[PDB]
């Protein structure tokens, strides 16, 4: 049998706080690069 | 001075150009040399469908203005409203509150909300559109405001495509001590 | 500046209500910057 499935397209994520004397930014992606050639690269980074 | 004192509430049809003004007088007043006319007069536009109270107390240096309009801009094929209010003592504006409706059925629905005060340097603003189409609606949000040194600032977007769903969302508060500080009076007539 | 305050409070003659002077910083800001992204593509995978 024949079935489609749709893509797990890429997460983007990032929620960056800006205050006196603390500045913190946060960035994480996530979702298959590509869904029909497996290729996964999801990272994060927290920055205080 | 005085030959009598007469209450009376008066209604009249007044003529304004094209319009027409259910006018009612509310006023007490002394009859003579002497006059006493304290007055409490309300007139409605039916023309305008505008509302306006009116009232005159010199003796207490009253001479309040307070205006209610409203103007129809609705339409089958776009629903949009223009609404004033002027807070005038002594027939000044020191309070100003004003709207703009802007709906177009078929894809574009505008609010906007404003609130302004001259001499308290408070202005508050309120802005929504949604431009609505049958693939996809479109949303937009605008909700500020500034007083005393403070901005206040709220930004959301969301949007909708099939290549890709985007939502974001930035939320602005600022002060400024020295701003602030010029704005706010810290100093008082007579204090010094 | 504080010296300079209590100079004008030696007579008792002030002229504002309390000290204008401002330990803080001169901007105050508290901001959020968050966002959501995600790629949905129509491209989809074919599997048997």
């Amino acid at each position: 049998y024949q079935l489609q499935v749709p893509l797990l397209g890429v997460l983007d994520l990032s929620t960056n706080v800006y205050s006196n004397l603390y500045n913190w930014s946060a960035s994480y992606s996530g979702g298959n690069t590509s869904t029909d050639h497996f290729s996964l690269r999801a990272r994060y980074h927290m920055k205080a | 001075e005085i030959e009598q004192y007469s209450v009376s509430a008066t209604y009249e049809l007044q003529r304004e150009d094209r319009a027409l003004v259910d006018t009612l007088k509310f006023v007490t007043q002394a009859e003579g040399a002497k006059q006493t006319e304290a007055t409490m007069t309300f007139k409605y536009n039916r023309q305008s469908m505008t509302l306006s109270s009116e009232v005159q107390i010199p003796d207490f240096d009253v001479d309040l203005g307070t205006i209610l309009r409203v103007n129809d801009e609705s339409t089958e094929g776009k629903t949009s409203y223009r609404l004033t209010l002027d807070i005038q003592n002594k027939k000044i504006t020191e309070v100003a509150l004003m709207g703009h409706l802007s709906c177009d059925t078929k894809e574009e629905r505008k609010i906007k909300g404003v609130i302004s005060i001259p001499r308290l340097q408070a202005e508050a603003r309120s802005e929504i559109l949604a431009h609505w189409s049958p693939a996809k609606l479109l949303l937009q949000m605008d909700s500020s405001a500034t007083a005393y040194g403070s901005t206040v600032s709220k930004r959301v977007a969301w949007h909708y495509d099939e290549e890709k769903i985007e939502f974001e969302w930035n939320t602005g508060t600022n002060v400024d001590t020295k701003k602030m500080t010029s704005n706010f009076p810290v100093d008082l007539s007579d204090y010094p | 500046t504080l010296q300079d305050h209590l100079n004008s409070l030696k007579e008792f003659n002030l002229q504002n209500m309390g000290l204008p002077d401002f330990h803080i910083p001169e901007n105050l800001f508290l901001k959020s910057d968050g966002r959501v992204k995600y790629t949905l593509n129509k491209n989809s995978l074919k599997i048997e």
